[PDB]
């Protein structure tokens, strides 16, 4: 008698997990690009700071000429600092999406199992 | 010079004898006779001035008054903070054209209570406007392929309107090309009535300068600097018999390119410092008793462009300074005073004040005592840069001074001692990578000046002694010269005008940059002689010659960087 009622709840549950697989797949595509850009920018910062330590012996002496290299190296560090701050904020926003979708998938999966058992009985 | 007028003391006119603080005045006459080709050379010979330069003209240079930091002298053009100091937070006159200079009023001592920030060592007011009418075509040829061509004129339009104009081109070699300077200056001053007056005033300069830069493969050599600056002053003066009013506005814009000729001035690799500076001042003075009381406001705005001064983005610093000044001579006493409070958009408010006493014990001999507090504001870099810190406080300075001035048998002399306790200095820390607010310094020195005629001879000598030290380490602040002797002998003879400027600058202490770690080294103390003649052919043509550094000495002020020895200049000027 429940030839359709069991279907309707499972046929929904299989789309429920399908639309959710797409979420987690796109979420891992956003996450990976955001880690690779953060790792890229985090190092172009690390270079800049390592360039500072290299020149900050000229730092006290604004006539030295190397001081100019230390001066400019600070800007390299600062422009990179803003870059490691945006792409970190963007990566963190993309890291929530992966944790939320990995959980939402799991919660769609186990919810569907319940309706999958509500199939062998109703039919 | 004694008993002539200055404006720098409290923004208004007063006889220089009546300014209690130690003072010096330089005239165009004074400058023309010295055949000076840079502002640094005009200052280089005034007492307490100790200058260092990375070589020839246009080269990065920094002034130390009375042993203080480069960032502790306020340099004013016509009374407003030198617009070139804006980004650096440090005065540098190697780039400011000599052709605008007409008067230098220079008062040694704390003056934050009158002018706000960075007037600790003293004040250098470089005045661009003078009251000698007529017109002068002038030229100069010198060594290091130095050339200079210069026209200036001031003329009446009516009885009430005076127009003054000058253009100046100057270029010198001595790095591969050196320093090229082009200046244009226009000013008109009107007289609405006997006491009401107003003036517009614009001047700009272009400065192409070449320098030696740190080389790194695969990266462009930013060894060329193009500087464009212009300024626009506009005023309204009421000069009455009992009250005086100054309404002054200025707008300075400056663009400072460092680039690689090969890559281009607009190429991404180039460093551009754009900085716009606005000022509105009101100044008032009211004759009260045998003296006066003054009170004005001065406001300033400094905007920068993203990138400017090695900071990511562009900042807006606004500052308002309300101030009050008193001056009163009672009997043989004299009390001078000033108060100030600057409210900065950056670090809130800060107060400042000085007070001086002048009792004349014998007619023509008196003793001056004085105390003053002066500050210095944290600069663009050390606030918003990577090393920067936005919560920095101003550098603080307590200053005390005692002096004896007197006239003895045709000689005017001064023996004076000063104490200067700069505290809360802004310093960079390696182990953290930030600018902190820590350092201190105990500066003690003596100033000994005397000028006198001996027959056809006119002597202007002065002695300075300074021992600037770190208050913590008791170790001496480096690159200062222990003591200088500045002596000039002027005696025109057979219409031949003569002047022998001498200078013994003592021992600096600089760091050596050949081996690492960088080891501090001793600089030799040396004498410097200069010879200058001027003959007047017509009541118009005056031909002047100069041999600078007669004895071809091998001095340096920045260890490593060489400064020229034997060098010659022939020049002529045509007054009509």
């Amino acid at each position: 008698r429940n030839y359709e009622r069991a279907r309707a709840e499972l046929n929904q549950a299989n789309e429920d997990v399908a639309r959710n697989q797409e979420r987690q797949a796109k979420a891992v595509q956003v996450y990976n690009s955001r880690k690779s850009e953060l790792d890229a920018a985090n190092k172009t910062l690390a270079d800049a700071i390592a360039e500072i330590k290299q020149f900050n012996r000229f730092a006290h002496d604004p006539m030295a000429g190397g001081h100019r290299m230390w001066q400019m190296a600070g800007l390299k560090a600062q422009r990179a600092q803003t870059d490691v701050n945006n792409k970190q904020a963007a990566f963190d926003a993309a890291a929530k999406e992966k944790s939320d979708a990995d959980a939402a998938l799991s919660a769609a999966q186990e919810r569907r199992k319940q309706k999958e058992n509500k199939e062998k009985d109703a039919k | 010079s004694p008993d002539t007028l200055v404006v720098t003391a409290n923004r208004f006119e007063q006889p220089r004898s009546t300014v209690l603080a130690p003072t010096t005045v330089v005239t165009r006459q004074d400058i023309d006779r010295w055949q000076s080709t840079s502002v640094n050379d005009v200052l280089r010979r005034l007492p307490g001035v100790d200058i260092t330069q990375n070589g020839g003209s246009g080269q990065l240079s920094s002034i130390f008054i009375r042993g203080t930091n480069a960032s502790h002298v306020l340099v004013l053009i016509d009374g407003v903070r030198l617009n070139l100091a804006g980004v650096s937070g440090s005065a540098d006159l190697s780039q400011f054209p000599i052709a605008l200079v007409q008067r230098v009023e220079y008062i040694r001592g704390p003056r934050s209570a009158v002018y706000g920030s960075d007037a600790i060592g003293g004040v250098v007011n470089i005045i661009t406007t003078r009251d000698e009418p007529g017109t002068e075509i002038s030229a100069g040829w010198g060594s290091n392929s130095y050339q200079n061509y210069d026209v200036s004129t001031q003329q009446q339009l009516g009885d009430k309107t005076r127009v003054t104009l000058l253009g100046d081109y100057a270029h010198t070699h001595g790095d591969n090309d050196g320093f090229l300077s082009k200046t244009l200056y226009g000013a008109l001053e009107h007289n609405f009535t006997d006491a009401w007056s107003g003036f517009v005033r614009g001047y700009g300069y272009d400065n192409r300068t070449n320098y030696d830069a740190y080389y790194s493969p695969g990266s462009p050599l930013l060894d060329t600097r193009k500087l464009y600056s212009q300024s626009w002053d506009a005023g309204l003066r009421y000069n009455g018999e009992l009250i005086k009013s100054q309404l002054i506005t200025s707008y300075s814009h400056s663009k400072d390119y460092n680039y690689d000729p090969h890559y281009g001035r607009y190429d991404s690799s180039a460093t551009l410092d754009e900085m716009k500076q606005y000022t509105v001042q009101w100044a008032n003075n009211v004759i009260v008793g045998h003296g006066s009381i003054g009170a004005g406001v001065d406001w300033q705005k400094q905007t920068t462009t993203p990138g400017t001064g090695y900071v990511e983005d562009g900042y807006d610093q606004r500052n308002t300074g309300i101030y009050l000044t008193g001056l009163q001579q009672v009997g043989d006493f004299t009390f001078e005073g000033a108060a100030r409070s600057d409210d900065n958009s950056q670090f809130g408010r800060h107060g400042t004040w000085q007070t001086s006493a002048g009792w004349e014990f014998i007619e023509g001999y008196r003793f001056i005592a004085s105390y003053g507090t002066s500050y210095k504001a944290p600069n663009l870099g050390q606030l918003y840069g990577f090393y920067g810190n936005p919560n920095l406080d101003p550098e603080k300075s307590k200053q005390w001074e005692g002096a004896f001035e007197g006239l003895t048998a045709g000689v005017n002399w001064r023996i004076s001692g000063y104490r200067n306790d700069v505290s809360d200095l802004i310093d960079y820390d390696d182990h953290t990578l930030k600018y902190y607010n820590e350092g201190k310094a105990r500066i003690k020195g003596v100033e000994a000046t005397a000028n006198f005629d001996t027959g056809p001879l006119t002597h202007t000598v002065s002695y300075d002694y300074v021992d600037a030290r770190n208050a913590i380490t008791d170790t001496p602040l480096l690159r200062r010269a222990k003591q200088q002797v500045k002596y000039q002998l002027d005696w025109q003879l057979y219409d031949f005008d003569w002047g022998i400027t001498y200078q013994y600058l003592g021992t600096r202490y600089d760091k050596d940059y050949s081996s690492y770690p960088y080891q501090t080294v001793k600089m030799g103390g040396v004498s410097l002689w200069d010879l200058a003649v001027a003959y007047p052919v017509t009541s118009h043509l005056t031909v002047r010659g100069k041999i600078a550094n007669l004895f071809d000495k091998d001095y340096e002020t920045v260890y490593g960087y060489q400064t020229a020895g034997r060098e010659y200049t022939l020049s002529g000027s045509y007054t009509f």
